[PDB]
């Protein structure tokens, strides 16, 4: 699993754009119909069909409303406010960066957008070094709570796996050396 | 303040139960009693067998090493005062270290602003020396006015002692008074000097090597001389400096010596 | 560009000796004349100074910088108070400053006579103009000063003096090395006649006869090869009184660039006589009367085209591409045609290479 | 009026805050910020601003910063670590100290000539390029200090110095006591390190006929230990005047440089392909100076030079040597300092020269001109003792000799060659030799080179790995033949230490093939070899 799997997972939510082609019956995909497009009238589409129109300059694409510099001045009050990681809309950080990659024209306030994106990733970033930190000095327990952890933030921190279960054959070791 | 003291109180006495444990494991108390029946007037300690009993003591002795240092040369004159055996000696007794240590085993290339105020250990070659000179500590004056004694004590910066006094030598009573100094009661001790500069097998090539100036006191005077190869353990500071009352901010830096190998 | 013209004066119609200054020309304008012996280096002085007032935050000033001066406020008049100051790097002005040492020129001292000497001060524009060795003349303001430790040196109450530089010419400036569009079609005239070989090394020191072998090798040598050496080197050997050193200063007269000396390099205590050379001619008399130091130094400059220089850790290297022509006597005071030139000649085969 | 200038003061960090932040080259490329985060969890406290993005960003405070950079530039330190700490936060426990950070400076201009900063430049940001020529010891630098009165013991903390070669008045009297009563602490003090510099104006800049000129240069903490002499700069700095005359220097605020043992797999396959090749050894002799003609024998000595024996230490502590060397006989001519230039650029370690004999530890010395010791070649030592000094120097190394001619020393060397009518074979080896030299003049207007011979780039490479790994030793059947050779030649100047030579070169020749052991083939290729050389000796003179 890696970030390009997730981004590609990212791509299968849904998105509001506007057309500017027509078409008069549904598109029946296998995940599901998504027409009929009339000019002018927004409709949810995949953000992997969304990007394709935007890309062939088909459509306009609104974004999310959780994109709203007040939106995000909120999840970063409680990012701060909060001990352990707060919560987040789905694949909050692939849809950022898909969208600033390929439909940055229709975003509104790109660049505050973009510091206050940045500024909930350093300080999530931050939070999950110290906990692993604190968790390797344990010997006691093999068992840790990451409540409200993202897949990409999850993909990014694979070496903690690795380093316990190097730690439990020591500590395995110790108990089989314990006398009787 | 008083937090301090008790702090102070506190470290003095881990160290005079280490010391004077009932049943020495580390056989100090046996040292000792060979120390005062051969008249010597130093203690050799491993810092390793201090890291086993209290660690919390001796990685401070590093960092903080001026404060813990003070402590244990406390804790070595009440242990000394337990003894049945008198202390002849009027200078105090005092303490030197040998072991690991790891981040502080350094060169005069490598001794850097980042070290100063810590315990450290270099080598080199020996390549200055000064003649062996005397150094007043304590001064004792007889009044004939009024048949009482007078006493003075001296500090100074190459001293490890923080404490600093006005340093006048006294001629006079309070009553105005003349005094009449007593050499046989006053107290003084031998100084000395020298210079280590970087081995000639780790000096990059083409450069010049680089050096570091040391003092030493008491019965580590008069050990060396010019081309002995050394290794040097003591104290690394720095000494300030004054002209008129202008102070250039380039300040002068020393090693304050505990032991020579 | 700038703040201020300033007007130089030229062609002062009276000249003093250094010699004969008297205490009338104190504050007086005179021209001098003599050689430089000892320049300092350039540096910055303070001319226009203002001050920080530590009690109130005002600015103190301006003071235009005395010549003898520690110049100073001693009470700000926004407080009217004495308070502490300090000094004001943001308003502060500079000039550049330099030092010089003048003597009589050896030529006009009298029977018997040691030659005299002054300081000479130069500001702004007029410094790094002059080097040790030019003749110089010099106009300026020739004034006086006490000085306490003079006074007790000499015994009396004499004081100091001193010239302030308004104008100086430098008689050794060479010639400017730019050519005319008369002085390149002259050039093509010439170089279009099929005899102009023949011109040119026949008129190469035309007062000497013969000796057409020398002049060729000198006048192929004043052009330089294309360059991995360009520079083509002559070495000249005969008897004494056969005016081989007429060819030398016959060189000297028509070479670019060129330093004429006799027997070199640099010296720790300044450049030698090849490094002044460099991109010249460097012409050598008394070349077999050299010492050691010079044929260890000359052989390491002919070999490099460069003289390195060491003195304690400093280390150093200087560019010396210059072409050579040296002139020597032969061992015994005559050449022998039953030897060879390498016998007739002290040098060894590696200089000789 | 100090209200006002706090209000500058906190608007220029306000400033300085905003470009660190806001900077970017486009989409989520914030360089600065992401520079600064990875400096500080690399432990390095430092940062590196370009001056034309800054301009670019912003034209006044740019200005500001390069017209009054010890007003504006604490600021620009300020924002540094305040930007730090807003990266970094919530920190691991141990980590919750805030430390300082220094900031430098890039700028794309040209730069000013050495004799040519003119005077209203003073207390100005400059750039100049030069060449060090010298540089000091590390010295520390106090940052902060604290003063105590001599009699009332009253106290002033974190006083607070200047950066540069600038000191500091102390107070007169006391605040709370005779004429200048305050002391300085020597334990509570905050120091750094700083570093003295000499600098020199290019020799392509200096004007005909004259001496070049120097400046003075000032670093501090990271911009230490950066540089030696002989490395050629161009620096970023504040031209300052030394505390009506002062001498001038420079305060740096940025630096920029303009300028084995270790193998991959490739290169150990490409070292075992040419050992594992049958005609390795005269490869490698061909390789040696391929411009000079011939001198087949010489060539494959010099090989055996460059690669040497094993060095042996037995139980009783007397060492065996494993240096070889070589002497050159005859006319003065025939390229013999070329070849001396060549195993000089190609030995691992090597010096020519016409002390000098001390400088090569594991390396290889030439010698021309010979005919201008014996401790140095035996004993890899030599000795003294004259008025009031009396030492040892040591060193390891081999030896290559050039003589254009002691019978004495004659006994030092392992092989000897005398070099001696031509004008036949000169007259083909004179149109090669002018063909090369107008082919020369026509230019004037990785294993293997074209030619099929060795590249130096890999054969020195080559050399410094054979000479760490391969140690040979002799077989029996080897050791069998010198035994009868010895006892024949000296029972038909035979001596032990021309048959411990013959064993050095046999080991020699049979290291150049990574073999494990030497052979009674290496040593009839060492037998001839020696006889070649040395009865030429033998015959002549
Ligand atoms: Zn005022
Ligand atoms: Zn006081």
């Amino acid at each position: 699993m890696n970030a390009e799997r997730c981004e590609f997972i990212a791509g299968n939510s849904l998105i509001e754009v506007i057309p500017s082609i027509s078409d008069d019956r549904p598109i029946h995909l296998i995940s599901g119909d998504i027409g009929p497009f009339e000019a002018g009238v927004p409709c949810r589409i995949p953000v992997w069909t969304a990007i394709l129109m935007k890309r062939k300059h088909n459509c306009k694409v609104v974004a999310p409303q959780w994109m709203d510099v007040d939106e995000l001045k909120k999840i970063l009050t409680s990012e701060t406010e909060s001990q352990g990681l707060a919560k987040l809309p789905d694949h909050f950080f692939e849809i950022s960066h898909m969208l600033v990659r390929d439909a940055r024209e229709d975003i509104f306030e790109v660049e505050a957008v973009k510091s206050l994106v940045q500024d909930i990733y350093d300080r999530r970033d931050a939070k999950l070094r110290s906990s692993a930190i604190e968790f390797l000095r344990q010997n006691q327990t093999c068992h840790a709570q990451l409540d409200n952890v993202q897949l990409i933030e999850a993909s990014s921190a694979r070496a903690t796996l690795e380093a316990c279960r190097q730690m439990g054959a020591v500590v395995r070791n110790k108990h089989e050396s314990t006398p009787l | 303040d008083r937090a301090e003291d008790a702090r102070k109180q506190e470290i003095t006495e881990q160290y005079l139960n280490f010391l004077d444990n009932q049943a020495d494991t580390f056989h100090y108390r046996q040292k000792i009693v060979k120390m005062m029946n051969d008249g010597e007037s130093r203690l050799v300690m491993n810092l390793d067998e201090i890291r086993e009993i209290l660690p919390e003591r001796a990685e401070g002795l590093l960092t903080q090493s001026v404060l813990e240092m003070n402590c244990l040369q406390s804790a070595l004159q009440m242990a000394i005062n337990r003894s049945d055996v008198q202390a002849v000696v009027k200078t105090g007794f005092h303490v030197g270290f040998e072991g690991t240590f790891g981040e502080r085993h350094v060169n005069p290339r490598t001794l850097k602003s980042s070290y100063l105020g810590n315990l450290v250990c270099c080598e080199g070659i020996v390549t200055k020396c000064s003649t062996v000179r005397q150094k007043l500590l304590t001064s004792v004056h007889y009044c004939p006015a009024t048949n009482k004694v007078l006493e003075k004590k001296f500090a100074d910066f190459t001293m490890l002692d923080t404490a600093v006094t006005n340093n006048n030598y006294p001629t006079e009573d309070e009553n105005k008074n003349p005094l009449e100094t007593e050499f046989g009661h006053s107290v003084y001790k031998d100084h000395q000097t020298f210079t280590i500069q970087e081995l000639p097998e780790s000096a990059p090539a083409g450069q010049l090597p680089r050096a570091v100036d040391c003092v030493a006191d008491l019965d580590l005077a008069d050990r060396v001389k010019p081309g002995d190869r050394v290794r040097i353990i003591g104290v690394f500071r720095v000494l300030p400096n004054k002209q008129n009352g202008v102070s250039s901010g380039s300040f002068r830096s020393i090693i304050i010596i505990n032991h020579i190998q | 560009v700038c703040n201020e013209i300033k007007v130089r004066i030229s062609q002062l119609p009276v000249e003093e000796d250094i010699r004969m200054l008297r205490q009338v020309h104190l504050n007086m304008l005179i021209r001098t004349a003599g050689v430089v012996t000892i320049a300092s280096g350039i540096l910055p002085q303070l001319a226009v100074v203002k001050y920080d007032c530590v009690a109130c935050g005002y600015l103190l000033g301006p003071f235009v910088q005395q010549n003898d001066e520690e110049v100073r406020p001693t009470i700000c008049p926004s407080c009217q108070g004495k308070g502490p100051f300090e000094l004001n790097v943001e308003n502060t002005v500079y000039h550049n400053y330099q030092r010089i040492t003048m003597q009589e020129s050896p030529n006009k001292v009298a029977a018997g006579r040691l030659p005299r000497s002054k300081d000479v001060i130069l500001l702004g524009d007029l410094c790094d103009s002059c080097k040790p060795g030019d003749e110089i003349e010099v106009t300026g303001v020739y004034t006086n000063n006490f000085d306490g430790s003079l006074n007790y040196k000499q015994g009396f109450p004499v004081f100091n003096t001193l010239i302030h530089a308004n104008h100086i010419t430098n008689k050794d400036k060479m010639a400017s090395d730019q050519l005319t569009d008369e002085d390149i079609k002259a050039i093509r005239e010439l170089s279009q006649d099929p005899n102009i070989s023949q011109r040119v090394f026949s008129s190469i020191a035309p007062s000497i006869y013969g000796h057409d072998d020398v002049k060729r090798a000198i006048a192929l040598a004043l052009f330089r090869g294309e360059a991995l050496r360009g520079d083509i080197n002559v070495l000249l050997c005969g008897d004494p009184g056969t005016a081989k050193s007429q060819f030398l200063r016959y060189a000297a007269h028509i070479a670019p660039r060129s330093v004429l000396t006799t027997g070199l390099t640099a010296y720790v205590q300044e450049a030698g006589a090849m490094v002044l050379a460099d991109k010249g001619v460097c012409l050598i008399d008394e070349f077999d009367k050299m010492s050691d130091q010079d044929r260890t130094s000359i052989h390491e400059a002919m070999e490099q085209q460069s003289i390195s220089i060491s003195k304690a850790g400093i280390v150093t290297s200087l560019h010396a591409r210059c072409t050579v022509i040296a002139a020597s006597n032969p061992i015994g005071g005559r050449y022998n045609p039953t030897r060879t030139f390498a016998e007739n000649v002290d040098l060894t085969e590696p200089i000789l290479s | 009026t100090g209200r006002e200038l706090i209000a500058e003061y906190r608007q220029l960090i306000t400033q300085f805050r905003n470009f660190i932040r806001d900077f970017s080259t486009g989409g989520f490329g914030m360089i600065y910020r992401d520079q600064l985060k990875r400096n500080y969890f690399s432990h390095e406290y430092r940062l590196e601003i370009n001056l034309n993005h800054l301009k670019n960003f912003d034209e006044d405070i740019e200005m500001k910063l390069r017209k009054f950079p010890g007003k504006v530039l604490p600021a620009l330190e300020e924002a540094a670590k305040i930007v730090a700490d807003e990266i970094t936060t919530p920190r691991p426990k141990g980590e919750e100290k805030l430390h300082d950070i220094q900031v430098t400076l890039t700028l794309d201009e040209y730069p000013t000539s050495l004799r040519q900063v003119k005077s209203a430049q003073v207390s100005q940001v400059v750039k100049i390029s030069g060449i060090i020529v010298a540089a000091a010891q590390v010295r520390s630098k106090a940052t902060k200090v604290t003063l105590q009165c001599r009699q009332c013991k009253h106290t002033i903390p974190d006083v607070s110095i200047k950066p540069g070669l600038e000191g500091f008045a102390l107070p007169r009297t006391c605040a709370a006591c005779p004429i200048d009563p305050y002391i300085m602490l020597p334990d509570k003090c905050e120091c750094v390190d700083y570093q003295t510099l000499k600098l020199q104006e290019n020799p392509e800049d200096v004007p005909h006929g004259e001496m070049p000129r120097h400046l003075q240069l000032f670093t501090e903490r990271y911009l230490t230990d950066k540089v030696v002499p002989g490395n050629r700069v161009t620096i970023v700095g504040v031209y300052s005047i030394k505390k009506g005359i002062r001498t001038p220097y420079l305060r740096v605020l940025g630096i920029h440089m303009e300028t084995f043992t270790t193998f991959t797999p490739e290169e150990e396959r490409m070292f075992k392909t040419l050992a594992q090749r049958k005609d390795a050894y005269e490869l490698i002799a061909k390789s040696i100076a391929p411009s000079i003609y011939g001198s087949a024998d010489i060539k494959k000595s010099i090989a055996c030079l460059l690669f040497g024996g094993a060095r042996k230490k037995l139980p009783d502590g007397i060492t065996r040597r494993g240096d070889i060397n070589v002497l050159l006989l005859g006319d003065p001519g025939t390229a013999k300092s070329q070849l001396l230039k060549f195993v000089e650029q190609v030995s691992p370690i090597g010096v020519y020269t016409s002390g000098a004999m001390v400088l090569a530890d594991g390396g290889v010395v030439c010698i021309d001109e010979f005919d201008k010791i014996h401790e140095a070649m035996e004993q890899q030592t030599i000795s003294i003792a004259k008025a009031g000094i009396t030492t040892t120097l040591n060193s390891r190394c081999s030896v290559l000799a050039a003589a254009n001619s002691m019978p004495t020393i004659l006994s030092r060397f392992d092989m000897i060659y005398i070099v001696k009518h031509d004008v036949l074979k000169d007259a083909t080896l004179a149109k090669h030799v002018i063909e090369v030299h107008v082919n020369a003049s026509a230019a004037k207007e990785t294993m293997f080179d074209t030619d099929g011979f060795l590249t130096i780039e890999f054969l020195k490479k080559f050399v410094t790995y054979a000479r760490l790994n391969c140690g040979p030793r002799l077989t029996p059947q080897a050791s069998e033949k010198l035994v009868n050779h010895y006892v024949k030649m000296r029972n038909p100047p035979i001596t032990v230490r021309q048959l411990e030579a013959i064993v050095r070169i046999a080991e020699s020749i049979a290291k150049m093939e990574l073999q494990q052991f030497a052979t009674d083939k290496h040593v009839e290729e060492a037998l001839r070899l020696f006889r070649v050389s040395t009865i030429e000796a033998a015959a002549t003179g």
